[PDB]
């Protein structure tokens, strides 16, 4: 986007001042749409000395004479050329600027336009800038941020000491990663993406994206009328143990509910019986184990079951011990089918195995599992999209790193999912998603496409829950999947 | 009404 | 409240007669709000010779000339000063008083205002007072009680031989315990609490309270968007036996339905399988027991499971035998986590164990269990809030004594819950509440706060049942919990 | 009302402090009803040093702890006993009082409670009191006046230099004349009359009243089913001239539209033909005049027409010249029927004629006509209810002095009409009312009753006009009369 | 109507 | 709510 | 949708 601006100015020939005018008027129109008629309100515009403040001067100038009151507090020590030109127009148009901020100033205004820092923020905010941002955050006024709430790092979504909490953020051309990852996503409030005149070709060239309704609609597999269960593929789910007898059921129904033709589970006896007592449409094959866990003695039987399926999901509820580790790694080394690898299969995984595999794989860790897998702290991997890109690329896989914003990447293309709510922050919700993914692969979507569609729908199903989100359980999520599909078309 | 009068 | 009146008069300087006038007019406004326009009705005001009757004379005087008819039956033998002043105004204003009550008197009136005894009731009602109260209770007229239905002991809610059954009770300043505990709660009918001019500081200083919607709303834990299952805590429930295989499922779903991140049950094999056949989102760990019950041989395994959780609930469906007693007491003595202790863990509990424990505990008995625990009769412990306060204080715990009105106390603060209906008078409903409490503790509420929020919501969920309350079962209650949460906000 | 308070305290025995408490709490309840929940608002209570300020201290004290903020500005130099007691309670309860008023004070409050002067106002407001009232009137805050907006003379409704303009006024016991006459009626805003505990017998003894819906409903004549046009009486209207050919039509239809059996007009030929060309249900008798005006040569014919009627209306559109004067005075001297005397019959009237008449009369002047009749200025007679009472008593008549508030009096009983709007401030509207009155007399109501019912209905008909009131014309008013009747029942 | 007339 | 709580 | 995406 730095790149996009520069090319639009220097190669396409659009005056920087035209882009700036277009930015500012977008903010005015975005505010009107959100607040209704503006003429009743008093506006306090806070401008830094870079181009973010320049956009703010455009805003302020365009409100002169049309609203109850405008005042600009200019907080910078010097001005970029466009900021200066715009500051000049604001004053020629009769605008009032002050350079000193007093805490009672907020008392006489209804809306704060935050044009202090955008993408040019570097390092922590301290000193007056910070005292001002804290005052705004305590004031309870309506806050509108230009481009990015000041203090959010636009490439990571991290808070650089302190940051503005906005009701509305107006961003230019494309969402920034910092609007999509948390905490930034939270401080952004309602986000509007304004077209300010960049050539559409450049806007489209952007290689990291938000998964949208339209993109999911066009990836959903076709349901031709003349079809049968084989049309829609076969999944095998290798899951469960004497400790975790429910996980397999959640994964199997996840596959069935997204439209898979036939789902079989391989679960240790007698735990396999639990699945068909709840959902008799599932096939649940009993595996004779020694101690209640899968081990090498089960390798041959599971490779046999694998011949008649299109995809195998493995890991939910397996347990994390030596015999499971030996089994999971020998199985995956020999399986010549697409594999969806979750949960305890990730906790015991030898990543050398992924490299030597010809068939594709999707891994679906949460950050605690990802942390253990690559030997880093949870805080080093969380929202770390470059680490995820590098891991996918090195291991030839699709990585689905689950969190409130989920990252889906194969190393070349990275997508961000923002559907969902905290009802998914509960055990079982991941086991459902694993089956969804396996299911869409069985129906013929690629591993990356299956993952894209599944995280969206899984999040959207949670949002359709009728009661308070915290009471949402995995079983109820399963029941909402087909409504999410219907609403998606 | 900021952009248009009718 | 005796204290509150005295301070408001003697230290704040409010004339006793002003408080009395304010009391009486509250009753008139409360009646109008309930009956609509008063001018059509005929009023029979029954006044004793204390300040309760004084309020009644205020009422009667304020109806003169505005309603179809007013008559006062004065039943006392002498009058307090304010009662006398007010009696004087009633007569100067043209009011009719009689001192002899005749059973046909009721025939010619539509509304009985009961101002015989309020908080000054002492000992049993006998003689004429009683014959009159029985006549009123047989009459089918509309009955409005001033302060407290006459015959209810305002500190206990007990009936002192006989008591008025009111359609409407208007109380002053604060609800009295006798409006909150049964049978008094029942005889009160619809209760209105009138502000009669006490300083708000004094009204607020009152140390025993009704759990309200607002208080529960502000205790509900936050659901930040950037969260995961660990944000919302981990519960272990140690429950069940060969005789009681369903109780654990009810407790575990209670935890999940209030928003807990991860719930594990430890239940004797194969009974542990029942839970995931109904609710596969639950984790249900098989415990190898000798005879179908927990015992000392299971101590080490359960202490191990306890290390990875935030709270442990214990007792539902354990059985009451020697091996369970040994196990429960050694476990609790060694567990260094908050404990929620219910049902059969209470029936075998050695209360010395609670004293020596560093970690907190909540006990949730019904009165039959409380009776056995402190070695008293059911009738001595039922609604005995001072006994509960003393037990909580002595044993350093929170005591939740369940009944139609439930008492929650830690020895310093005591709260009363009045949500619910008779659908909760059915086995299983307590097992749900235990999981709710454990769940809110896991989410970070204190033991007293968790208990406050849980009894309210558990009662409110029951009231949301669509069909007749008597057909409500524990499973249906579970399904209503998230609707109660939503309605609470 | 001065009398009413004193008797209630000194003879009935109600403590002055009880009446004051009741006054103050009325204001709080009146505000809640108008503003909804009060707890969001900040209140500035302005208190003088009399009992009006005493009521204000009651208000302020009762808001402590329940609303966002209360402050009292005490503007007096000393305090009456009740004001002092109440000031004492306000402070003991933690209330803040200041004695110095600063113009920015208004900035931090939402509602001004005006308790500066009530009925104790004497002479003009000047000095600080005035500067404060002007500040409040410029502030655009919500203004609630205790008893009477400060600066209105409660006995006349005149403004004593300056006065508060209230959104809401709460008055005690009865409306005061100053709420009913203008300009006071205008400054009062919405008026609520609170019962503060006076005996109803005293409230009722008040000899000047507002004409209400209920009083008009019970005066409306009966329409027995077995009836005929003679049941409902006969009117003769002597009206019109070569200059004013429409007035008679308006008066005649006024009689017919209120339910009169038979209406005849006596109008100079050919102007009499105009009436039946518009309304052929009217009888319009041609009177042969010399020059287009009634004169002595028409005396005998009009006395003949008078024998067969129950009431005669005279004056609308007659013209004011010598021949009309001679005719009107000889006619009225000889007519032995009830007479309704309007317009130009009033302008030529010799008032000695009213004295010598045995039959009753109603006069319906506007203030310009009343002024000429008693030889005073318009400003001396306007809203001068004592002058009207004296004129009615001396001349044995009913006087209906028309204005936005109309005064109806026979010298003993005086009533005030507040229905209507400025659509009646247009020629023709009086000519309608004259026929209405004549019509109700013909139906058997007394002259005072006929006048009471007519001014109410005439004003109410105007309020039922569908479009903007200023476009209302006499013909449209006629059409609304029967809807007003229907709505009145 | 017990408290207020309008 | 100034007069009554329910 | 020409100006804004949401
Ligand atoms: N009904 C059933 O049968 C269910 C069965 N299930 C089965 O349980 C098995 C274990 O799975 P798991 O995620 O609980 O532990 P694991 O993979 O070892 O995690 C590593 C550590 O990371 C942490 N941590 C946990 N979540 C986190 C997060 N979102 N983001 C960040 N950190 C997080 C947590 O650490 P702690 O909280 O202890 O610090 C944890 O120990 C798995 O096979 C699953 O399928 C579950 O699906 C539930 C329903
Ligand atoms: N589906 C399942 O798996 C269920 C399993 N459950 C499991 O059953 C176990 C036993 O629990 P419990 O309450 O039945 O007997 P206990 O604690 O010994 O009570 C002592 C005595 O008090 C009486 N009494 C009973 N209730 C009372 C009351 N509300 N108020 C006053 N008195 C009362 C009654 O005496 P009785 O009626 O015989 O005179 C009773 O004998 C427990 O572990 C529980 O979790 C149950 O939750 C049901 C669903
Ligand atoms: N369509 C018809 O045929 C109509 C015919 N009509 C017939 O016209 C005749 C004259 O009636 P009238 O009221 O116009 O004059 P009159 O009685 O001499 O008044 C004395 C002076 O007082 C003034 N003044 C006027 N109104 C006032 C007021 N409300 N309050 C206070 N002051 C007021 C005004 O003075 P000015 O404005 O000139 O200063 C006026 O000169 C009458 O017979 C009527 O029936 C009218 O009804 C209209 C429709
Ligand atoms: N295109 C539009 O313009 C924006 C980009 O404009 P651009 O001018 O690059 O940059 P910005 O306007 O986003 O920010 C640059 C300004 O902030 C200052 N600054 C950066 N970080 C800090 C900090 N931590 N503490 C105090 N001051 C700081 C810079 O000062 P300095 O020059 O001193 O480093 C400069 O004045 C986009 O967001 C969009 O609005
Ligand atoms: N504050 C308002 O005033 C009330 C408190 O007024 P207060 O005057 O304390 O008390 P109350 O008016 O509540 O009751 C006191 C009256 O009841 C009599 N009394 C009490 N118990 C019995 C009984 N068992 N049998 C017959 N008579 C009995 C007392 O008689 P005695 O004096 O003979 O004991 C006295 O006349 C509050 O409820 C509220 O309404
Ligand atoms: N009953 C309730 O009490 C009220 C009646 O109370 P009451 O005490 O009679 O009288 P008010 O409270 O209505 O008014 C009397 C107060 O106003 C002062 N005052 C009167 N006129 C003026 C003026 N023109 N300029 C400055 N100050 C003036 C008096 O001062 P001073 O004593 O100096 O004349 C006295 O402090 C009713 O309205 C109702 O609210
Ligand atoms: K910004
Ligand atoms: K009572
Ligand atoms: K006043």
């Amino acid at each position: 986007m730095k790149e996009i601006d520069e090319l639009t100015i220097k190669e396409y020939g659009v005056d920087s001042r035209i882009l700036m005018e277009r930015a500012g008027i977008s903010v005015v129109l975005a505010m009107e749409e959100e607040l209704g008629n503006l003429s009743d309100y008093r506006f306090l515009v806070l401008c830094g000395g870079g181009n973010n403040g320049g956009d703010g001067f455009v805003v302020a100038r365009n409100l002169l004479g049309v609203v109850k009151d405008v005042l600009v507090v200019f907080l910078g020590k010097k001005k970029t050329p466009d900021c200066e030109y715009n500051y000049g127009l604001y004053k020629k148009f009769g605008g009032k600027v002050v350079e000193q901020f007093e805490p009672s100033i907020l008392n006489e205004f209804d809306v704060v336009v935050d044009a202090i820092f955008g993408t040019g923020l570097r390092g922590e905010i301290t000193g007056e800038y910070a005292e001002i941002i804290n005052l705004v955050n305590k004031s309870g006024k309506v806050v509108v941020s230009v481009d990015v709430p000041s203090g959010i790092d636009s490439n990571t979504g991290k808070v650089l000491r302190t940051a503005v909490k906005a009701d509305l953020t107006v961003t230019f051309g494309v969402p920034k990663i910092g609007h999509i990852l948390f905490p930034g996503r939270d401080l952004t409030g309602k986000l509007k993406v304004a077209n300010i005149g960049h050539p559409v070709h450049l806007i489209n060239s952007i290689n990291r994206y938000v998964i949208t309704r339209e993109m999911v609609r066009s990836l959903l597999p076709e349901r031709p009328r003349d079809s049968h269960k084989g049309t829609y593929g076969k999944v095998l789910i290798i899951a469960g143990s004497r400790l975790y007898s429910g996980a397999p059921v959640l994964s199997g129904m996840g596959s069935l509910k997204v439209g898979t033709g036939l789902v079989k589970l391989a679960v240790p006896f007698p735990q396999n019986l639990i699945a068909t007592s709840r959902f008799p449409e599932l096939i649940s094959v009993p595996i004779d184990t020694e101690k209640g866990f899968f081990s090498l003695q089960n390798l041959q039987e599971c490779l046999e079951l694998s011949k008649d399926v299109d995809v195998v999901a493995i890991g939910p509820g397996l347990g994390n011990n030596e015999h499971v580790r030996e089994f999971v790694n020998e199985f995956l080394k020999t399986l010549e089918k697409p594999a969806v690898i979750d949960a305890d299969a990730i906790n015991v995984l030898d990543t050398s195995v992924l490299k030597e595999r010809k068939s594709p794989a999707v891994l679906t860790p949460h950050p605690g599992e990802m942390a253990r897998l690559v030997k880093k702290t949870v805080g080093d991997v969380k929202y770390n999209y470059e680490l995820a890109e590098e891991f996918a690329k090195e291991n030839d896989c699709v990585l689905v790193l689950k969190s409130a914003t989920t990252i889906v990447t194969d190393g070349e293309k990275t997508l961000f999912n923002i559907t969902g709510n905290t009802g998914l922050s509960k055990g079982g919700s991941g086991d459902v998603l694993t089956g969804m993914i396996a299911g869409f692969i069985a129906q013929g979507l690629s591993p990356l496409e299956a993952s894209t569609v599944s995280v969206y729908l899984h999040g959207f199903a949670a949002e359709l829950f009728e009661q308070d989100e915290r009471g949402l359980t995995a079983s109820e999520l399963l029941r909402l999947i087909p409504e999410a599909i219907r609403r998606l078309k | 009404a900021w952009l248009f009068e009718a």
